[PDB]
């Protein structure tokens, strides 16, 4: 349901222009089934921190069985966390910074973190995702219920990442990887945008050595 | 085909061909021994939705149901938040043999709504109808009744017994993405807070998440409630509400109170597994009673209690020639989360649930309620098999007719 982006190289609050978002102004953008909010807990000299918090609508979901009304899908970064992705970071997206360009267009140390990211292949597949990119890749699971052990453990991961990447780069990893974990998107949007954030990945993409595994999962 | 059935409360009931075949499949692949198969219990309906500040479901609008259709007084029982179980026991293989046509040498058994035997393990259900058989031994049920068998409706505790799937995939699934997820957003807004498309504000988000929040915890509470470990026969809880059949009788004479009575003195007694049902009696007609009944269901609601069935103080009443709801739910505010969503109490959410239909919901219940107590008649009046048969059926094929499953 959260992304936060991280940024250390004084000053910090150049993580601002890069991502077209005054550090100063929250906002709110209006999505299918509901809304994404940006902010910024943290913004000094020394370190700024992104969020994109999403707010769904269970209500408007459903009306877009028992767990067509109850359900996760408000609670995880699914491929809805990918369309507001586009909607809030799309400029940053593209690789344009007019007031940054020299940053905009070198490797910065960065760190993002995506919280319950839903994945059936469990650990494993996370690792063979976004480690080829080049990311430090930290992995941390849950419990469905520390009251009932034996239910078992849930399916979600909540996945930090940390590397020399450029923002455009590292914004865009993101977008089209999310999705190759969300095994019900069709179901929730179906065909039109999931062609539009598959196009996406004309560069990297044809290069990553799970191109068959990503491919398949769309 | 088409399938037309006749009862006595409604005389045409079409059983259609898409619900016949979806019948059929669990039918023939899951169900026990259709002998044993005499009955099957009906869906319910809730009743109008409340106007009252934050709340779906209220007491009133069930009470107004009955008043307004000519019905004075009304049995209130806890709705245990189970599963169904229909119990039937014999006082001995013989028994179920000559009365039943059962050839497995079991005395008894414990089944689903949908026809299945309730427990994997038949020596665990052997145990369960034979701790019921003592009861009724010690009661002097038998002789009182001056029959060999008995067909219980009830509700078998805990639901985690039967709901441990739906536990792990989808209800312990929100709710711990939930807690964690909108715990992270409170902090991160808070710490947003302290250090300051369309402008939004920072402490109305940080307002609206510490609310999410707090819901979901209580969503969390709302269903654990109803679950804990079962490690023997002594951890479950049988409550039965209705006495529907002995030898040559179906009780469906019989008010409520009566099937509240009865059960209590011979089914309860002495035997921690078998419990009573927390009951009241209201006048729809009278203020104080109605004051009464509001209260006491607020009590049980606010100590856990998933809510109440209201019921006629009849078994079976009629407006005239209309056939009238046997029974109407009203659920608590707190366990609906586990129903509408751990989020439905939110001004923006619960709003627009007001609006919901109820008429098709309705429609089914009485015509599953009809077709039971027909199965029920017909066997009790000794008809073959597949006259019994036809109307437990045709519940089956009725209950996969769409509806809103949160009702
Ligand atoms: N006292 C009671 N009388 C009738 N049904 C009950 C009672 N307590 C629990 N129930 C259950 O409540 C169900 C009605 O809908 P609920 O929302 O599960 C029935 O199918 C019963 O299994
Ligand atoms: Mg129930």
């Amino acid at each position: 349901m959260i992304l936060t982006i991280t940024y250390t190289q004084p000053p910090a609050t150049d993580l601002g222009y890069l991502l077209h978002k005054n550090p100063s102004r929250p906002q709110t953008f209006e999505l299918n089934h509901g809304k994404a909010h940006i902010f910024y807990p943290e913004a000094t000299s020394e370190r700024c921190t992104v969020a994109l918090l999403l707010d769904i609508d269970p209500i408007d979901l459903a009306r877009g069985g028992l767990f067509d009304y109850v359900n996760d899908r408000p609670y995880v970064s699914s491929s809805f966390m990918s369309v507001a992705i586009s909607r809030v970071f799309g400029t940053a997206m593209s690789g344009k910074c007019k007031e940054k360009p020299e940053l905009a267009a070198i490797k910065l140390p960065l760190k993002a973190k995506i919280m319950m990211l839903p994945c059936k292949g469990g650990e494993e597949i996370i690792y063979r995702l976004f480690e080829p990119l080049g990311y430090k890749v930290d992995v941390e699971g849950y419990m469905l219920d520390e009251k009932f052990p034996e239910w078992g453990k849930s399916r979600y991961y909540t996945v930090s990442l940390e590397g020399e990447v450029r923002v455009r780069d590292l914004l865009n990893h993101i977008y089209v990887l999310i999705p190759v974990l969300d095994s019900e998107k069709h179901y929730w949007v179906g065909e039109d945008e999931i062609d539009k954030l598959f196009q996406h990945g004309e560069g990297w993409l044809v290069d990553h050595p799970e191109k068959e595994l990503i491919t398949g999962r769309y | 085909g088409k399938k037309i059935i006749t009862t006595r409360l409604m005389s045409s009931i079409t059983i259609h061909e898409e619900n016949s075949i979806a019948a059929l499949e669990v039918m023939s692949r899951f169900a026990a021994d259709p002998h044993w198969l005499i009955y099957l219990p009906p869906t319910m309906s809730p009743c109008e939705t409340s106007k009252k500040e934050g709340m779906l479901e209220h007491p009133i609008e069930a009470f107004e149901y009955f008043r307004t259709r000519g019905v004075g007084k009304v049995v209130c029982e806890q709705k245990h938040m189970g599963s169904r179980a229909v119990v039937i026991v014999c006082k001995d293989s013989q028994v179920a043999e000559k009365r039943f046509g059962v050839l497995d040498g079991t005395a008894g058994i414990c089944y689903t709504r949908t026809g299945r035997h309730f427990f994997d393990d038949m020596q665990l259900e052997a145990e369960l109808i034979d701790r019921v058989r003592k009861v009724l031994d010690k009661s002097g049920f038998w002789g009182d009744f001056n029959t060999d068998w008995v067909c219980l409706d009830c509700e078998l505790m805990p639901w985690s017994a039967k709901a441990q799937k739906l536990l792990e995939e989808q209800y312990s699934a929100v709710g711990i993405s939930g807690r964690v997820v909108l715990d992270e957003a409170v902090k991160l807004l808070k710490q947003a807070s302290l250090n300051k498309g369309k402008n939004a504000d920072i402490n109305e988000l940080l307002q609206r998440f510490t609310e999410r929040s707090e819901m979901m915890q209580k969503y969390v509470e709302a269903y654990r409630k109803y679950c804990w470990p079962v490690n023997s026969i002594d951890d479950l809880k049988l409550a039965p509400f209705h006495i529907l059949a002995t030898e040559g009788k179906v009780h469906s004479d019989k008010n409520h109170i009566w099937h509240m009575d009865t059960i209590a003195k011979y089914c309860t007694q002495d035997d921690s597994l078998i419990m009573a049902t927390n009951h009241i009696l209201v006048d729809v007609t009278d203020a104080e009673s109605v004051d009464k009944g509001i209260k006491w269901w607020e009590d049980l609601t606010a100590s856990g209690g998933e809510g109440m069935v209201v019921k006629p103080y009849d078994f079976i009443v009629k407006n005239g020639r209309e056939l009238l709801q046997p029974a109407v739910k009203c659920r608590g505010r707190e366990y609906l989360r586990i129903i509408y969503g751990p989020e439905y109490t939110m001004d923006e959410n619960i709003e627009r649930l007001r609006n919901r239909a109820v008429g098709k919901k309705r429609s089914l219940a009485l015509r599953e309620f009809s077709l039971g107590m027909e199965a029920l008649e017909r066997f009790v009046r000794n008809e073959p098999l597949y006259r019994v048969h036809e109307c437990v059926f045709g519940v089956l094929a009725l209950e996969s007719e769409p509806v809103d499953p949160r009702l």
